[PDB]
Parts: C-alpha cells; sequence; structure tokens
C-alpha cells in the first residue's frame, strides 16, 4: 500500500493471506499453516548467509 | 460462528469499535456479516486470533 499512496498498516500475518490469494491459494491455508510457514521463512532466511 | 472459523471470500473483516463487519480492502463500504459474504473452513482452534461473533444465515431467517 505505501508504493501507491499513504502507508495504510495491516498485520503481517493478514498481509501474507493477501499474497496468498495473489497466487491462487486460498487464505485459510495460511492460518491453518501459519507456525509451519513462519517456521519455513526463519530457516530459509538462516541459509542465505 | 457455532464452532466453525469463517474467512471473508473477498475482503476483510472490520470492526468500528462495537460492531463487525466485512468490507472491500481498497474502500471503506462496511456490509453485515452473512454466509454469503463468508466461507468455512475447519473449526476455531487453530487460527491465531480468532474472534467470537455471529455470521447471519439468510436461509436460516426464513425456514
Ligand atoms: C509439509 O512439509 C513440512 C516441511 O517438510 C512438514 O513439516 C515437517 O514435519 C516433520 C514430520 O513429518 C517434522 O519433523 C518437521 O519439523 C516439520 N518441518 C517444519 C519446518 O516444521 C509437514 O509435515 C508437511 N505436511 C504434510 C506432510 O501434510
Ligand atoms: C458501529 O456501527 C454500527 C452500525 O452502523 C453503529 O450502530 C448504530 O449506531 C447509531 C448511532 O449510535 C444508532 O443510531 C443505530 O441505531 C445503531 N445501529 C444498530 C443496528 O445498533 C454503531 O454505533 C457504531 N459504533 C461506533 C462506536 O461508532
Ligand atoms: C469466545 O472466545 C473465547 C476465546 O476468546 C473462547 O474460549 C470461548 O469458548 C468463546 N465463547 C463461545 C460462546 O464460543
Amino acid at each position: 500500500t505505501f508504493g501507491a499512496g499513504p502507508a495504510l498498516q495491516i498485520p503481517f500475518p493478514m498481509q501474507m493471506a493477501y499474497r496468498f490469494n495473489g497466487i491462487g491459494v486460498t487464505q485459510n491455508v495460511l492460518y491453518e499453516n501459519q507456525k509451519l510457514i513462519a517456521n519455513q521463512f526463519n530457516s530459509a532466511i538462516g541459509k542465505i548467509q | 460462528h457455532d464452532g466453525k472459523a469463517h474467512f471473508p471470500r473477498e475482503g476483510v473483516f472490520v470492526s468500528n469499535g462495537t460492531h463487525w463487519f466485512v468490507t472491500q480492502r481498497n474502500f471503506y463500504e462496511p456490509q453485515i456479516i452473512t454466509t454469503d459474504n463468508t466461507f468455512v473452513s475447519g473449526n476455531c482452534d487453530v487460527v491465531i486470533g480468532i474472534v467470537n461473533n455471529t455470521v447471519y444465515d439468510p436461509l436460516q431467517l426464513e425456514l
């Protein structure tokens, strides 16, 4: 939202549900796997270093 | 509502302090939460941040 006008706040877990709906996956996939997805992101970030 | 978790078909759930609505994301047009605005997926014990509220059923309100 901040690249197209004012910066409108939004919780990050709800932001990712927007981005899951953008790839054709429903948003109940994220909320019901939120802890797994959080752990996959943290592990994938730590492997970059 | 009634042990089931309801997610919006398209939009967000918002509250004006007291009441809960479902609106589109890019423009504030609040609407009453019905079974046509939302879809059910699973139970309430798995989503982090779920809130109790009333989801109105158009069919059960007539039959
Ligand atoms: C989807 O894949 C993930 C990642 O491999 C699976 O989560 C792992 O599950 C195993 C046990 O099967 C655990 O030992 C790992 O710690 C889990 N990984 C993480 C990052 O939490 C998950 O089970 C799979 N989902 C399925 C098969 O339904
Ligand atoms: C949140 O929105 C609801 C729905 O529009 C408001 O409820 C109405 O409030 C007005 C003004 O107080 C009353 O005249 C109406 O009778 C109320 N309608 C119903 C169905 O109760 C509510 O006041 C709003 N809350 C806040 C804090 O602004
Ligand atoms: C309302 O929500 C709480 C958690 O905030 C839950 O423990 C409780 O069972 C819910 N009550 C009803 C009537 O569903």
